[PDB]
């Protein structure tokens, strides 16, 4: 897996 | 929202299951015919990868269409690497195969797929 | 073949199409019911997304079935928040609404999800 | 974009 977009 | 958190994997892990959907004939809803060689696939996934495909099942009639003949100058094995690469991201050209696959590309109105096919061109040019 | 070359954003670039079909409502072919909010999908994305959805559609019965009513202890909100993920690998996971988030995505059986909410929670605690 | 995967 999870990231910030 | 701006506050949303996004998972890298999940567009080509979607793309993997329709992949496999696709091998198991899945709700696989349309067949493409090439010269008498038969394709099975989801009308959303040929729609979202091609131009072409976009245009016919958003007509009011062909969108109900279960079968679709492909113009016979299309070569078999050129649909078949392109709906390859539709359903994995993964276009298989070869030497023997780049006019057909760029041919093809061209009439299904895939430009990254037309793109590359030009340039691989260039080069041995 | 292991001669292919890759097209590295065709998955996300299909994904971003496929939910251009769901917001022009084109060829979806099942609605989904949660405490009568209705939601319009394609049941090959929900069947990539969601071991349930997949188990469902699987089913020689249900897999032609144009409605589904989930369990009345489904949150609509958390169930949107889910098909949004879905068809955007984007999750708008909040404060109040990650709990929801979770029992919904235990329920559809998406582990990525409740992966990442188990953390949020951990976190916070 | 086109890589080797
Ligand atoms: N074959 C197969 C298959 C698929 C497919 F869509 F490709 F049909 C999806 C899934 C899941 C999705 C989410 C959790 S499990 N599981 C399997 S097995
Ligand atoms: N809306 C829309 C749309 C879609 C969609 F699938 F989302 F419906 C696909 C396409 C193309 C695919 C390949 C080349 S153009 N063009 C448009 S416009
Ligand atoms: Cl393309
Ligand atoms: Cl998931």
């Amino acid at each position: 897996a999870w990231v910030i977009p | 929202a701006d506050s949303c958190i996004q998972f890298t994997r999940h567009a080509s892990d979607v793309l993997l299951n329709l992949n496999r959907l696709r091998s198991r004939d899945i709700l696989t809803d349309v067949v493409i015919v090439v010269s008498r060689e038969q394709f099975r696939a989801h009308k959303t996934v040929l729609m979202a990868c091609s131009g072409l495909f976009y245009s016919i099942f958003t007509d009011q009639l062909k969108c109900n269409l279960s079968v679709i003949n492909l113009d016979p100058e299309i070569n078999p094995e050129g649909f078949c690497i392109l709906l390859d690469f539709m359903y994995t991201s993964r276009l298989n050209l070869r030497e023997g195969n780049i006019m057909a696959v760029m041919a093809t590309a061209m009439y299904l109105q895939m430009e990254h797929v037309v793109d590359t096919c030009r340039k691989f061109i260039k080069a041995s040019e």
